[PDB]
């Protein structure tokens, strides 16, 4: 129970921290006029399709 | 019979190797299809 | 400058069609055929990438299309409505030159030639945004803005 609850919270820890990255990743474009982003960065990030 | 029965569409041969050369050869054309088809849809996502 | 060269589908206000280089070019989502049965008896092909339609001009009235280039710069533009704007990275017009039926319609630059084709647009009064397809280099794109539909 106590390592269900540890490994659960790491993989919980995960996204956390790859929500944490993305957002800093991801704002910049996001905050700048003219639908900015590149091709290979929409794909890793996941933002759906395209720059739009 | 003094022997148990056999798994008749399992338990086939060594040398029903042809399985496999044919299996390798058609299940590859399909995988090389769908990489084929994965790149140029990749392609065609960079031309939206 | 009425330099330009068309045809519309089913002989009503169906959308158009245009002559650009050497192939016929039309809309995917216009209904009915070509009004012109020289055009109208060819072999189409179609994309659902770029609402759109083509094949290769007969040879006795390939003389006769239109000139096309790739370059958009920023300023004014001709088209059958008039008004025709590009500007921000977008195509423009105001509200009363563009609605439904005037699809297919080619904008030509300064100099007489074919930049883009209207497909439809989303509304606004001094500046409608337009829905478009264009060449880029040598290789054909679709624009689009937010929030546009097709004529």
């Amino acid at each position: 129970s106590v390592a269900s609850f540890v490994l659960l919270s790491m993989v919980g820890v995960a996204v956390g921290m790859c929500m944490c990255a993305r957002r800093r990743c991801i704002t910049p474009y996001e905050l700048t006029p003219g639908a900015t982003v590149p091709f290979l960065l929409s794909l890793i990030c996941c933002i759906r399709t395209a720059k739009a | 019979a003094s022997h148990t029965t056999l798994g008749v569409q399992d338990i086939s041969v060594t040398a029903m190797s042809w399985v496999q050369k044919i299996t390798g050869g058609v299940g590859l054309v399909v995988a090389v299809a769908a990489l084929i088809l994965i790149v140029v849809l990749c392609v065609s996502f960079s031309r939206h | 400058n009425d330099c330009i060269f068309e045809v519309k589908h089913e002989g009503k206000v169906t959308g158009y069609a245009c002559l650009v280089g050497d192939k016929v070019m039309k809309p995917a989502h216009v209904k009915g055929t070509i009004d012109n049965a020289d055009l109208a008896k060819l072999a189409f092909k179609r994309s659902s990438k770029y609402d759109l339609e083509c094949a290769q001009i007969p040879v006795h009235m390939k003389s006769d299309a239109s000139k096309f280039t790739h370059e958009k710069p920023e300023g004014y533009y001709n088209w059958h409505h008039g008004a025709v704007q590009y500007s921000g990275g977008r195509f423009t017009i105001p509200t009363g030159a563009g609605k439904p039926g005037d699809s297919g319609r080619p904008i030509f630059d300064n100099k007489g030639r074919v930049v883009a084709i209207v497909l439809g647009g989303a509304n606004e009064g001094a500046r409608t945004a337009l829905s478009v397809v264009t060449w880029n280099k040598d290789i054909v794109t679709k624009i689009t803005p937010e929030g546009a539909e097709e004529w």
